[PDB]
């Protein structure tokens, strides 16, 4: 069982840090670093809804509405 | 948007670039490097300390 | 209600030996040797017989929990 709680624990350590950093660098320019950070986790965890929401907010403030 | 488009038209001849094998590498090709939070912040810390000093 | 009032009583004062022809013939045995036959039957059938599920916490805590991976 020990691999399960270890893999689960490292999920919210990374993802709560993503939910903390992504609104931060999105406010003060840094659009290139933000889409570089989101593109790894959008493919590594390719079913989580909140990563696609923050990706949508990034491309909305880039005025790439499509 | 209303301006003259560049090559997007039928130029007489037909021509293709479909080429499924090298089209795989032809679409990688634009994606930025994939930073991994700790990797992003060690990049930021190393640049903001060494270049500042 | 009454099963809860039963648990108000002393734990030393809660003993049941089932009446059964094995209990009468084998007069001397520990009481735990006949507990299996039909009342752990009841403790298994009672939560499983009704079995609703299929709301959220079953379409959400099974679907979304198994959906997130690495």
């Amino acid at each position: 069982e020990a691999v399960d709680e270890s893999n689960r624990q490292q999920d919210e350590r990374e993802l709560d840090l993503v939910r903390s950093t992504i609104p931060k660098l999105l406010s003060r320019q840094q659009f290139s670093d933000a889409e570089s950070l989101l593109e790894y986790y959008l493919d590594a965890f390719p079913s989580r809804a909140e990563l696609y929401i923050l990706a949508a907010d990034l491309n909305l403030e880039q005025k790439k509405f499509s | 948007r209303y301006a003259y488009p560049e090559g997007q038209f039928s130029p007489g001849y037909y021509v293709k670039a479909a080429d499924i094998d090298e089209k795989r590498q032809a679409i990688l090709q634009a994606r930025p490097p994939r930073m991994s939070v700790f990797e992003f912040q060690e990049k930021m810390r190393q640049l903001k300390l060494a270049k500042a000093r | 209600r009454n099963s809860f009032i039963r648990s108000l009583r002393s734990p030393a004062r809660r003993r049941y030996r089932p009446e059964d022809s094995f209990s009468q013939t084998l007069w001397c045995l520990p009481d735990a040797f006949f507990y299996d036959t039909f009342h752990t039957h009841g403790r298994i059938i009672q939560p499983d017989a009704l079995h609703d599920a299929l709301l959220a916490h079953h379409k959400r805590r099974i679907e979304a929990a198994a959906m997130t991976r690495r």
